[PDB]
């Protein structure tokens, strides 16, 4: 049986390099020959008490593509469920009543690994919980780096944006430290800076990372150059506009970008990324996306499948 | 009437003749400050070669004597521009930009929050600091930027 | 492959004659057989970014009768997209990233022809855009007309009701235009009219049109009566009330009416045609609805089909 | 006439020490002996575009402690001036005609100043404008800091909290720094502290100031400690609670202060000040906002009545 | 007593010449030599089941220069009275127990007609009622066209934009069309054009009335330029954009006009006249609404005071 | 002594004030060779009127027809060798893109990256516009008004 097997993906922190490994290349596989039956009768609650449309069409259009049906709800905006006080607990004892797996995002952070000691065997995967961790964001993310760079270590990373909130930059530099001599390069204002406990587990292991605070002090070098969005009420309207609004890609800043350097936004990209930059070789932002089909089948077909056929 | 030629057109009787205005700010400034309309004769060389920028750009607008403050507006896109101004084909006065101390309308508030992007008013921003760079608070919202910001938004 | 193949159905302006025949052709003979898995493995999505529940409904049965997949979202009320300033350029390039069609209302004209410049090579089929185009309720009047009246060219077609917003009526005069000597009977408040540019393409095509005040003066030549909503807010509830409620369709009024005239509505009917017409042998609005899913089917099937077996 | 008769209350920048003095003394003398029939016949607009019920009600009691009259609204969610297409300028300019004085809080900066150039010669009182001035607050804290103090010159004025992105704050320390000899304390979080634009100032001027960590460090040396209250959303709740043991202040903290040592907070005060420093002879928040009768009745008085003989 | 003494003011239909020119009479006096204690001691109750604050805040800023007290409210999405179960009547019933006036805008028309057989011997004075009346609007431009013009009689009045809908353009045409010899000039959208019972009103008045489709073709002969905001709701996008190069009142098209014609608009005043307009002298809307408080003020004096001699 | 040119195109008999719109319009000067503009040039000849001369650049064809909207009398001449190789009046293209705005205010073009489109139709008293997204049909004065 596969090490993956009826587990429950809750944290990035939770898989091993060999479990990233063994994601990323049965994504590969399913990529090249469809299984499209390989789910056939299994039953997949999709549970978004959060409404968020891009993941969750992602993550059912891959559980559509794999066989499986699919009932849930989308809620933030009222769908009958705490109705009376009713726990979450609950919730989730009733649910697993029926279904073979819970995909679920949720306000709260920790609320995916509650739903884990209520479950009894269903496995429940994790599409976000509060500011904690979204592991089927950042095995996509991995997935299109090791896809268009070939490799998974010795990379020149940047992260540019706010970096103290983005919760998937701090994942994807956990997940990456997880791999060998990769550098980080962290461009960010000052008030929107990468977290200390980031900072402090990258010391500790030893890898190289630099603040910059133009990405032309450091495009030459770059292999991957990930963007996230500035939420403008993370400043205030005129901080944001005032010299920091400058974490901004166009596609004149890619001139002397290497050949193969790429850039990723979990998106919506707004600002940060002007519409330019969409025709040139380096934008992998939309087919950064597009993998979110395959890493997210994956799991699905790993989680379930006690043996899996390739 | 004087013997013009293009690399440096010549004589208009009597205007204003705005010369080493930079590359590429010549049809900022005619669009900005609204130039254009008046039934004068305007004359205009865009990307012409001279007196050491290269080149440079160069408006001639007959009749029309616009001074002392107008030329002063043209200081952060032109400031090393020359403003003759022309009466009966002699240059009888040569003026050079320095910084204002109000520049109106031709700007805009980097603040998205400020009341002047809805209404009726017209932006206003005070100028601080001579050429080390440039300060320019906003009537309205008092709230200050780097001139660098207000010229993009 | 069939000339429909991999086609965005955005404007009836854009199918021909020809076009239409095919497509009404395939819906009779799906009517007749089923092809319960001619989709199978498609997964499509149903966009509504405006709500539609008679449209939704109507389209994900059709994709499911072919044996499709369907992941979607109906919003107006909240679910989760132009979050955070998300342009529709960048939610379809990002859907088309996985899906194999795009179904999609929007409230503004122009928006599912926007989304053909972003979808690549995902058809797009237009489900209503603003006062603009519905190509899929016009498929199926014109599919109602031909199965009981036999033909499409000689009718005489009576449009009752608000004929100056009625974005309906607008798109059936265009379509039947496009074959021979159909004679048009507008009958409109005044404050309702059809619209010049109407007129004026019949007019230059020789079509004949006229307008009358009541229903009484034309009913013995008829054949087909579109009935449509007068909306009471296009109105004052007393312009409504006084005098102009009489564009209202009864039992009585169909006395001297032709043994093959019909009656069809886009619905909801709420106030214009009486309860009582319902037992009447003319009464085909609801037939009319279900017809919805043959000409929503066929263009599917056309649109995904290479070569269509039958 | 008196300096300010007539004169447009915007910005506390626009007033000069002596202006703010003459406020000052002023309010002090309608405290000692009150004027009842001052503005009687005199109509005064409270046009809160922004709900703030405790300001409007300080306000309007100042309106009517000197027998003027009211007219006005609040708006949270409701009542139609601005409308969206009518602007802010034709809104006052229609108010302008209608009354003799206009105290307006609106949400974007600046609108009191648009207000001034469309009120003719209708006076208007800034309470609150965006993120920029909220002078009326300034004015009665320092009529508190003298009134506690003696004076408003040779003061160690503690300032804790969101230094950030407190307006008061911001401008109280711009009207004590037009008093000699002051030294200032900022203890604040470092992702919420002081701007370089109040610091940059205070150099300029030669005032001292120093940033400390917690109140307990200055606790010893403090004549006024001004509380502010950290505002959550512009933190993260783990964020929010990670900081130091606090700076939230309880009597155990004061048990150094001197004497006459005073807690000001413009409030709320959900969290910052605990209730057991409400009993201690330091707590003067509910005497601060009592005091804000006397600091606005003062600018009401002056700004309509041409000289005053109290 | 003065005629209107203890009536009730509800629609322009039922005050004949002579009680149009007593009103108007009045309030030029009170303008002139004003008596803030003529409804000393008296309570006026401001019912505004409909929001509209420029309204209210006219009425309230006219019942507090008489020196009269206030209760009352406005309900955009709120407070209980009317309920839903709970009868305007008797809301009406118990409210007339407590004031000495009622001034009401209510959405259903004849709201102020039905309140007047509940309110007892308290007057009720109507501020809006649906589509029906809103006498003291007529009441204030007359004020203003009489102020302007020096008399009510031989004018030649544009009226321009939406007439269909426009309440105000109705009932200041009943009440112009009592004085002699007036001239009206019309110039409308013909979707949105005068009544027909308006026009055969004035038809058997003997008046001259003509319709036009542009300001431009009557500026030259024009005393009053009546504009009215037109209403986008009951157009299409399109439509409302197609119509000549519009009906907006720019200074460019003043040029022609005679030196006392005066442009008026009941406001909002979103689009239809340029801001151009506010310097020439031909701008009066805003003075219009100034006059409001004299209108109103005068209403009120005769209303509540037995006979006035001022 | 006026700007005569060995190769270049020159727009002359431009009406008056269109002059500068298309220089904006057309983004005639994001360009490093010579322009030598006139405006409110003496045309005893025309009344008054403006010409652009731009140098070692020939705007041909579809760039020609696009002007007609706006200077619909404006001779364009190329220039190879001092002198007039080719007079071309603007005649009007079937599609005008990217400078016009659809009046439409619910039409999707105004929130999106989007180049507006129009389709010219010379109705006889005007040329109908009709959008690409709405595909509402408008009179050129109200899309050219604005
Ligand atoms: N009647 C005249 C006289 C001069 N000029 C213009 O005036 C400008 C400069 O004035 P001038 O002092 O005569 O030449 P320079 O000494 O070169 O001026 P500068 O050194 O400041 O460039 C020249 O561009 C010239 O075209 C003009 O157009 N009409
Ligand atoms: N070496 C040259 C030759 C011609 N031109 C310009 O090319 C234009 C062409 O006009 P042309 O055919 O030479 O005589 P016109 O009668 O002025 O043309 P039209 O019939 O339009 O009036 C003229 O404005 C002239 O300035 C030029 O700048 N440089
Ligand atoms: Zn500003
Ligand atoms: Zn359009």
């Amino acid at each position: 049986a596969n090490p993956l097997y009826q587990k429950h993906i809750i944290s990035i922190n939770d898989l091993s390099r060999d479990d990233l490994n063994l994601v990323l290349a049965t994504a590969a596989k399913l990529k090249a020959n469809p299984q499209p039956e390989l789910l056939k009768h299994k039953v997949i609650a999709s549970c978004f008490f959060e409404a968020s449309t891009r993941t969750r069409l992602s993550f059912e259009t891959s559980m559509h593509r794999l066989g499986a049906s699919v009932v849930g709800f989308s809620d933030s905006a009222n769908t009958s469920l705490g109705k009376k006080g009713e726990t979450l607990a609950d919730t989730i004892s009733v649910i697993s009543t029926y279904v073979d797996a819970i995909v679920m995002r949720h306000p709260q952070e920790g609320a995916a690994r509650l739903a884990t000691e209520f479950s009894g065997n269903v496995p429940v995967l994790n599409a976000g919980d509060g500011s904690n961790q979204h592991p089927t964001q950042t095995l996509l993310d991995l997935f299109t780096i090791q896809e268009t760079q070939g490799r998974l270590d010795n990379l020149h990373v940047a992260m540019v944006g706010d970096l103290k909130y983005g919760r998937t930059v701090h994942s994807l530099t956990q997940a990456l430290a997880k791999f060998d001599g990769n550098r980080f390069y962290f461009i960010a204002p000052d008030a929107l800076a990468m977290p200390q406990y980031i900072l402090d587990m990258l010391d500790e292991k030893g890898i190289a990372w630099s603040l910059h605070s133009s990405i032309e002090e450091v495009m030459a070098e770059v292999d991957i150059l990930y963007m996230t969005r500035v939420q403008k009420e993370r400043l205030d309207p005129s901080e944001y506009a005032n010299v920091k609004a400058q974490f901004v890609l166009r596609a004149s800043d890619l001139h002397n970008a290497k050949a193969n350097m790429k850039v990723l936004h979990p998106l919506p990209r707004v600002d940060e990324i002007a519409t330019d930059v969409d025709k040139t070789p380096h934008a992998w932002y939309f087919q950064q996306a597009g993998n979110g089909i395959f890493a997210r089948q994956a799991l699905l077909a790993l989680v379930l499948n006690r043996d899996l056929v390739l | 009437m004087t013997h013009d030629n293009k690399l440096q057109v010549e004589a208009i009787k009597r205007g204003t003749v705005i010369d080493h205005i930079p590359a590429q700010i010549g049809f900022k400034l005619l669009s900005l400050f609204k130039l254009t309309e008046t039934d004068q004769r305007i004359t205009i060389g865009l990307n012409l070669p001279s007196g050491e920028m290269g080149r440079k750009d160069l408006i001639k607008i007959e009749n029309t004597f616009l001074s002392e403050d107008q030329v002063d507006q043209l200081a952060l896109y032109a400031p090393q521009a020359t403003v003759n101004r022309i009466d009966n084909y002699e240059v009888v006065g040569k003026s050079r930009p320095s910084l204002p101390e109000r520049i109106d309308n031709v700007l805009v508030c980097p603040n998205s929050n400020c009341i002047s992007h809805a209404e009726p008013v017209s932006s206003s921003f005070a100028v601080r600091k001579r050429a080390n760079d440039i300060a320019l608070k906003c009537k309205y919202c008092e709230k200050e930027f780097s001139h660098n910001v207000v010229l993009a938004n």
